[PDB]
């Protein structure tokens, strides 16, 4: 075998040529965090969140995109790996809206709980935040366009798994803008998965707006029979009531998707 | 780390180091882990065959001298084969320190009782009787000491509900308390609130 | 750093063993209790005339539950459940939906005030200052459902005792 | 000798209390619960579960709340492997069913094949 | 407050102190019940620098128990700490 | 006339506390520690609060711990009154418990002022207190303090040199050091028989070492000695209450760790760590690392101990609550062996003995 | 008001005979105080 | 705003009422039904809508940390005004 | 000086401390004698008794006697004794200077699970 | 495989405690009759006795029916004793609780529970 020898914190680990940081990383055990990798998209590399520190190396690497090297310690929980993740996460939280309380990502939000357990606790912003635009693509996925971070899984998902090519990102600079530049209805039969990989509120599902909140819930993991493809499903139900369909991740069906008529 | 963290006490540490090196070489017999945790109280982890010799050592030996019985203590974990984790919280008066002697059990097996050792358990692993379901051999009067007469089922288990099997009403009818299966008029709502991001990195534990 | 209660030795002279066995005959402490009962007797009580005469509060004080408004009549509460995830009794029932105009209300916010533990930390974690807990405390029912408030009920007290609440509130919320 | 040889099969059920509707009746579920898609961090697919089967929940004439009679329906328990799950659901009468821990396989990933040469895996934005 | 000075005296005589001076009844000596608004401190994390909250991080320094010993000289017999020094009698009121 | 066996019949008010807390979080389970010992409710409080504090490896801000340690007196005077004045009570002594309940009707207002809650305050937290002293508090509670001497004087007039207070104590419920240490008895149980032992001297707490007070130490291990004992502890209660006030600091009452401890609603209605900390703190709760503790305060009954074990989680995976009440009970029937029936409702009394903690 | 009297005394109400229809000159009621007076009566405020 | 069912019930701000046949409208029998009069659905369209010479503004429900958390609002839609999600005020840019 | 107390309810005051201690600490290593050497508990024990019993010989007076054994009064440091002298004739019938009785599970002190 | 015994060393033994701690209840059950004045018969309560001891008549476990004895006589020490009240006693009688349904078809009619 050409597996080559890696070291997340010291510790040996055997990994295949072309393996990212972010993999060699989770052979240990050890999830970085991240907002726009995600394993079943195309890397984009922006959110820099996963920026780790590979030792005699003065530079933070993007390990969600860069591929491992033989000899390589990635030290996970060094000093300047924590500054890199709290820097990042001060400038993801500059703009972004107090709107925890009427969000319906709040609880399930990977916002919140990786600024819970990678960020730091309080704000040096003493500046006006920007408010985006919302926008219009269906009567599925509700849309609040200032709680967007800009990570691009709307834009991937669309090109690559749902193939559609009309999310994308309009404008430069802060006033980048993802959407669709016209008053255009996002309506794939796969169009709904776009709010499982929103990380943040800004695609939230519009019948279960408003509606519950996942801490209440209880995860029933059952089986979709709107087509025969068997997909996968969570049902979570609050006081014995259906409140949502979530999928399940599952290799060798859907492999974490699900259509809207089962959503 | 000055304000807002916790001063680390290095000096209890290695005194508690120490000791435990000190209990652990002369009691090989019985003691199978001593570990002290970084805020500084240290446990040592026995066979459950070593109740009375560790705590009579405790209790008796001049660099021990641990004459109080603090807290008698069982804890569930369904995970393990011995399920119960009993837990002897001790108090030196004369070296002003504390020991944590940890054994365990399963639902068969009979912890040997400590009150030939303390006199303050009687009523504590009478207690673990009650909740946990851990019978003490050579016990003076084990019986129920927290539950109702007739209650069936100990509650501290971690398989036993949070409401019981059975609830309490007066009847007109008999005119007698009578119990009845349970059926709450609102459910406990349970609440999965664990993050499903990693709290603590140095408590990973390591992969398969 | 430390001392002794009661080791104190008798002296055994003439003197003060005449004074303890005067002290025996003539029960010379039963009569500094009877003097010390007869001291309270021409004191005036500590008695306040209730109900005319209140017991002394303060703006912290945790009765009776709101729900408030903002100063346009529009209700405070956006259905955020964190006071019924706080809620350490599961007092709070909440449900949700949005309404006609697309706002984030709910349509069931239950107190049982049987379960309720009256600890304020519902007020504490709301973040929009909608249910707090007034000032209220006389309201002793004669029937056991009287004390299930619904979302009616609680807006009828904001609504009752919202010109109490808002000063106490501006009493307090320098110290929040 | 002071140690006996037991070769029956480890019961307790007789010893827990429980009636023989909630052990005979009850179909116990051993798995490792499912990653919430919502979210992207897998701490909480570590450990496997026992849950029970849902029963009855119904509407409060009063006050329209969930009332139950299941007393094991917010049960749920956490073990380290699946045979620790599988030896305490056998300890205590539990009918159970074993779904295998999911683990998602290891994928391929490489920045450089968004802007391939002849690949159909080029992006048409970033 | 409001007591005769006939009342006050038998009072103070029977009771055996001067009890005017040390009322269970509270009067205008007590704090008004209308207060002016505070401006409560911040604490010291309220920084706009040198704040990073790696280098203060309390949750994220304890560590798990040091295992002393395990199962997988002539050496000082030692004690879990130095012996207790006895309490001194109180120099105030030691009742001696 | 002579009692032969004593049995405590307990778990009448057992209500399963420390199986309630396993299912809900660290700030959830904090009201529970009031209603354990409910005439010592703070003390309870602050020792929940400093075994989350000892496993969070974070500690309070210097005026948290001084509140702390201000209110935990005011507190202990509280306990003492309940026992003193109930244990004249049950023996037939009536007039002192309404004489100095007013003064405990004043202390249950500073608890309200400084709450808003006459009894469970739900105030002393982990990381600190709630919410900070509201401006005129510390003027009326030197004014209680300055006049309280004056009611331990009045109620040590009607009960200490009482022939009838000492013939129902005098002879009645001894314990000898060893048998106290042995039966795990703490406090006042362990001071009458002559053990010098607190925990407020020995393994000090949140700022006591910097308070100067002394500890009564008994002569017989009677009742009476340990009366004695606690009516000199409301004196050191009053000498401490008095080194409070004067040696309080300013500055914040949480600790500034907003993960830990919920930021202001000022800061949480403005910026977006605060409000995703707050929210995160009010739903989840903060997560305690792994590990197991025992802290052991000294309460005014003896030693509250709490412990905690937490598996990484939010909520505790175990939190066993040790209570003096609970040894003392147990001892009551080496202590009632030799006595009446008249002398078994003064062991009673003088074991301080609420049965929340009892029972749990 | 009377400032002489002591820290409990010192502020009362005299209640109504007519509150809401209902006779209250023996029927008294501690709730038949309004929220403005509410705050006075139970000392939350020295401002009427 | 509350209207009033055909069985002479009134109905709630959420829009509760019980049927003709449904046996629950026996707790109402000789007693009231506790509803609030004061809708906040129509409290809030009564309000007027602020004319703000911004493309951007904020709201936090008036009273500073009395209110809401403050929250900025996006006026670039001349089609509909721009509502705070918390307290339900409305704003439009005034060009 | 002849102490009137100990201040210990029920621990009775020692005319002769030192010929009792020199007695107990004799005694101990009687007893202590019959533990095999390899014994860490006999080392250990045959140190602090013989540390004790040097202090006791090395010393007429009964206050500085009790302020160098640093054990309190010197009637508990009685009492510590008898104690020592009855835990070491247990320890010879437990026998715990022995190997291991049991190894624990392979995943029992493992926490958090 | 190798255990710890609690009382009894095999499965005759713990018979042999099975069948004293019968005698027992069925000595005790016409006192407790009597001084708890319950409305039943002798003979109904002795066949209650049977029918707890024949519940638990399928172990072949012996320190499980070690631990069944244990419990046994610590609810005969509660019945001796007056430590139980009338309720506690009665409450092996399920009188108030109605009927189950037994066969499938009831079952069915009334609920979803199998
Ligand atoms: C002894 C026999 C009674 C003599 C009168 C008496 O002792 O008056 C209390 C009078 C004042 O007592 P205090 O309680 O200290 O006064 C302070 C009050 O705040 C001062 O009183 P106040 O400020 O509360 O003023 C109002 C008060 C004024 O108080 C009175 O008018 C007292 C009653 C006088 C009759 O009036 C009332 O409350 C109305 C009470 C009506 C019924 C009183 C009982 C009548 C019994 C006979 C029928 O006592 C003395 O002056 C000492 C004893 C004098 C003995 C005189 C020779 C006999
Ligand atoms: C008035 C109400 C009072 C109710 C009385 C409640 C008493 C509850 C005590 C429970 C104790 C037991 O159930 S011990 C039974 C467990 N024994 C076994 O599993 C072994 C099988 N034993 C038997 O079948 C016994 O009948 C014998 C006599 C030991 C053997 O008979 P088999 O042969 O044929
Ligand atoms: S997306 Fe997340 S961080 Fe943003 S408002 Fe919603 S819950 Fe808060
Ligand atoms: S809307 Fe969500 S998924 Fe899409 S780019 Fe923005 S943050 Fe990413
Ligand atoms: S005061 Fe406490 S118990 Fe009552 S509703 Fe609020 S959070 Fe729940
Ligand atoms: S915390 Fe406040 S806004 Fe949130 S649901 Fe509760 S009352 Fe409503
Ligand atoms: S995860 Fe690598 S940069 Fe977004
Ligand atoms: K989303
Ligand atoms: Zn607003």
């Amino acid at each position: 075998s050409n597996l080559i020898e890696v070291f997340v914190d010291g510790q040996s680990v055997m990994v295949e040529p072309g393996t990212t940081v972010l993999q060699a990383c989770e052979k240990v055990g050890m999830q970085i965090p991240r907002f726009c990798y995600h394993e079943r998209l195309s890397v984009a590399g922006n959110c820099r969140m996963c920026l780790v520190e590979i030792e005699k190396a003065p530079k933070v690497v993007a390990a969600c995109a860069m591929p491992v090297m033989k000899g390589w310690n990635i030290l996970t929980n060094s000093e300047k790996t924590k500054k890199a993740r709290e820097g990042v996460m001060e400038f993801l939280l500059a703009n972004h809206p107090l709107d925890c309380p009427i969000c319906d990502q709040g609880g399930e939000c990977d916002l919140q709980d990786q600024s819970m357990m990678f960020g730091s606790d309080r704000s040096r912003f003493l500046e006006g935040k920007r408010a985006v635009e919302d926008k219009n693509i269906g009567p599925l996925v509700k849309t609040i366009m200032t709680r967007c971070i800009q990570c691009t899984r709307c834009i991937r998902f669309a090109s690559e798994i749902a193939g559609v090519d009309d999310l994308g990102t309009t404008g430069r600079g802060n006033d980048m803008q993802v959407g669709t530049y016209i008053e255009k209805m996002f309506m794939s039969e796969l169009s709904g998965n776009i709010i499982d990989i929103c990380p943040v509120g800004a695609l939230t599902s519009k019948p279960y707006a408003f509606t519950a909140r996942p801490w209440e819930t209880r995860k029933t993991e059952s089986i979709d029979v709107m087509d025969a493809v068997g997909s996968n499903i969570v049902v979570s139900t609050r006081t014995g009531e259906v409140m949502r369909i979530l999928p399940r991740m599952h290799e060798d069906i859907n492999e974490e998707w699900i259509s809207d008529k089962t959503r | 780390t000055r304000p807002t963290v916790r001063p680390r006490n290095d000096v209890a540490h290695k005194q508690l180091s120490a000791f435990g090196e000190y209990v652990a070489e002369i009691l090989p017999k019985y003691v199978q882990q001593v570990q002290v945790s970084c805020f500084s109280e240290l446990e040592i982890c026995i066979h459950p065959d070593g109740v009375i010799p560790v705590l009579t050592f405790l209790r008796d030996h001049s660099n021990a001298q641990f004459k109080s019985l603090a807290d008698l203590t069982a804890v569930d974990i369904p995970t393990r084969q011995n399920r119960f984790e009993i837990v002897y919280n001790l108090l030196s008066l004369r070296f002003n320190s504390r020991i944590r002697v940890k054994t365990y059990t399963d639902e068969l097996t009979p912890v040997e009782s400590s009150v030939s050792v303390y006199k303050a358990a009687n009523w504590y692993e009478r207690e673990i009787w009650d909740m946990f379901g851990v019978f003490f051999a050579n016990h003076p009067d084990l019986r129920r000491i927290l539950t109702d007469y007739g209650f069936e089922g100990h509650p501290f288990r971690k398989d036993f509900p949070l409401s019981g099997y059975v609830e309490l009403r007066y009847d007109d009818e008999v005119k007698r308390v009578v119990a009845e299966p349970v059926e709450l008029a609102q459910e406990f709502r349970k609440f999965d609130l664990n993050s499903p991001w990693e709290a603590f990195p140095a408590y990973r534990q390591p992969p398969e | 750093t430390y001392k002794y209660v009661n080791l104190r030795e008798p002296s055994m002279d003439m003197k003060s063993v005449t004074d303890r066995a005067a002290q025996t005959l003539l029960w010379t402490e039963l009569i500094r209790g009877l003097g010390m009962t007869l001291s309270y007797l021409f004191r005036e009580p500590a008695t306040i005339n209730y109900p005319f005469e209140k017991g002394p509060l303060s703006p912290r004080f945790r009765g009776e539950h709101a729900l408030r408004r903002y100063p346009s009549g529009e209700e405070r509460c956006i259905a955020c459940k964190l006071c019924e995830a706080v809620c350490p009794a599961q007092a709070i029932t909440i449900e949700a939906e949005p309404r006609a105009d697309g706002s984030r209300r709910t349509t069931r916010y239950d107190i049982d005030m049987t379960k309720c533990i009256y600890c304020g930390f519902c007020q504490e974690a709301c973040p929009v200052d909608a249910i707090v807990e007034g000032p209220n405390f006389e309201f002793s029912t004669e029937t056991h459902e009287e004390l299930l408030y619904n979302k009616e009920k609680l807006l009828n007290n904001g609504d009752k005792w919202e010109a109490e609440i808002a000063a106490n509130i501006q009493a307090d919320y320098l110290y929040r | 000798t002071q140690l006996i040889t037991v070769d029956e099969k480890l019961d307790i059920t007789t010893l827990t209390g429980v009636p023989e509707e909630h052990i005979k009746t009850r179909k116990a579920r051993i798995f490792v619960p499912a990653r919430n898609n919502m979210q992207s961090g897998v701490n909480n697919t570590k450990k496997w579960k026992m849950e029970f089967d849902t029963r009855e929940r119904w509407e409060n004439p009063l006050m329209g709340w969930a009332s139950t009679a299941d007393p094991l329906s917010n049960l749920v328990l956490t073990f380290s492997t699946k045979e620790d799950a599988i030896a305490f659901a056998e300890k205590n009468g539990w009918s159970y069913d074993v779904e295998e821990r999911k683990v998602p396989k290891p994928k391929s990933k490489s920045y450089g094949a968004n802007f391939s040469w002849n690949k159909r895996t080029r992006v048409s934005t970033k | 407050a409001s007591a005769t000075r006939l009342i006050q005296g038998l009072r103070n005589w029977a009771s055996g102190r001067d009890l005017q001076a040390k009322l269970q009844l509270r009067y205008q000596e007590i704090s008004k019940r209308t207060q002016p608004p505070p401006k409560l401190p911040v604490g010291p994390s309220h920084r706009l620098s040198n704040n990073y909250y790696c280098a203060r991080d309390g949750r994220r320094e304890a560590m798990p128990p040091s295992i002393v010993m395990s199962s997988q000289s002539e050496k000082k017999a030692v004690s879990p700490a130095p012996p207790i020094k006895r309490w001194e009698l109180s120099q105030d009121e030691p009742y001696l | 006339e002579m009692v032969r066996k004593c049995d405590p019949h307990i778990g009448l008010l057992h209500r399963g506390t420390e199986k309630l807390i396993e299912y809900k979080t660290y700030l959830q389970a904090l009201p529970y520690f009031d209603r354990l010992d409910y005439v010592s409710m703070m003390c309870n409080e602050q020792a929940y609060s400093l075994a989350v504090e000892k496993l969070l490896n974070i500690q309070p801000p210097p005026r948290a711990q001084w509140i702390r340690v201000l209110f935990g007196e005011i507190t202990r005077l509280l306990n003492h009154i309940m026992a003193v004045t109930t244990h004249a009570l049950d023996i037939g002594a009536m007039t002192p418990f309404f004489w100095m309940f007013e003064e405990r009707e004043k202390m249950f207002e500073f608890y309200e002022r400084v709450s808003g809650a006459r009894m469970h305050a739900a105030y002393v937290r982990p990381g600190g207190v709630h919410q900070d002293l509201p401006l005129g508090l510390m003027d009326d509670i030197y004014e209680f303090s300055k006049n309280f001497s004056l009611r331990i004087d009045e109620l040590e007039e009607m009960l200490t040199n009482n022939r009838i207070w000492r013939n129902r104590t005098v002879d009645i419920g001894v314990v000898t050091a060893e048998d106290a240490l042995n039966y795990g008895f703490s406090g006042v149980m362990l001071r009458g028989s002559g053990i010098q032992w607190d925990l407020r001297k020995t393994q000090p707490y949140d700022v006591y070492d910097q308070v100067e007070f002394d500890v009564p130490i008994g002569s017989r291990g009677d009742c009476y000695d340990r009366y004695l004992c606690r009516v000199e502890e409301m004196r050191q209660s009053i000498r401490i209450i008095s080194q409070c006030l004067n040696k309080m600091p300013p500055g914040e009452i949480k600790v500034d760790d907003a993960k830990v401890s919920p930021p202001k609603r000022a800061e949480m209605k403005t910026s977006m760590e605060s409000l995703i900390h707050h929210f995160k703190l009010y739903t989840e709760g903060y997560q305690v690392p792994p590990g197991a503790t025992y802290t052991a305060i000294e309460a005014p009954k003896g030693e509250f101990g709490v412990y905690l074990v937490s598996d990484g989680s939010s909520r505790p995976y175990r939190c066993k609550i040790k209570a003096p009440g609970f040894a003392h009970l147990a001892g009551l029937d080496k202590m009632s062996k030799g006595h009446m029936l008249a002398d078994v409702v003064a062991i009673i009394g003088t074991q301080d003995i609420v049965f929340g903690e009892v029972d749990r | 008001e009377d400032n002489k009297q002591f820290f409990g005394r010192h502020r009362w109400v005299i209640y109504t005979t007519e509150m809401n229809g209902k006779n209250t000159f023996w029927d008294v009621d501690g709730s038949m105080v309004p929220p403005e007076w509410h705050r006075w009566l139970h000392c939350m405020t020295d401002d009427p | 705003g509350v209207r009033t069912s055909p069985t002479g019930e009134k109905v709630t701000h959420t829009g509760q009422v019980y049927d003709d046949e449904d046996y629950r409208r026996v707790r109402f029998v000789g007693r009231q039904k506790e509803v609030n009069e004061n809708f906040a659905i129509d409290l809030i369209a009564e309000q007027p809508v602020s004319q703000v010479g911004s493309r951007v503004i904020s709201c936090d429900g008036g009273g500073g940390a009395l209110g809401h958390p403050r929250v900025y609002i996006n006026l670039d839609k001349e089609t509909k005004t721009g509502t705070c999600g918390y307290c339900g005020l409305q704003f439009r840019q005034q060009h | 000086l002849l102490k009137k107390t100990t201040g210990l309810v029920g621990l009775a005051v020692c005319e002769t401390p030192h010929e009792r201690l020199k007695i107990l600490y004799t005694k101990i290593l009687d007893v202590l004698g019959h533990i095999p050497k390899n014994a860490a508990y006999r080392k250990y024990t045959e140190q602090i008794t013989n540390e004790k019993l040097s202090i006791v010989k090395a010393e007429p007076d009964v206050k500085k006697l009790e302020e160098q054994l640093q054990g309190g009064q010197i009637e508990e440091v009685i009492l510590q004794a008898e104690n020592e002298l009855s835990l070491a004739r247990k320890m010879i019938q437990w026998k715990p200077w022995e190997p291991l009785v049991e190894e624990p599970p392979a995943s029992q002190w493992k926490w958090p699970i | 495989t190798s255990v710890k015994p609690i009382f009894s060393r095999d499965m005759n033994e713990a018979k042999r405690r099975v069948r004293e701690l019968y005698r027992a209840w069925y000595r005790e059950v016409p006192n407790t009759v009597h001084l708890f004045q319950l409305d039943i018969s002798v003979k109904q309560g002795r066949d209650k006795v049977r029918e707890m001891f024949k519940k638990n008549a399928h172990v072949t476990d012996p320190r499980v029916v070690d631990l069944l004895v244990i419990k046994g006589k610590m609810e005969l020490e509660e019945t001796i004793n007056v430590w139980k009240q009338r309720t506690h006693v009665m409450r092996f009688f399920h009188e108030t609780e109605a009927p189950r349904p037994k066969d499938f078809l009831s079952k069915f009619y009334v609920g979803h529970d199998p």
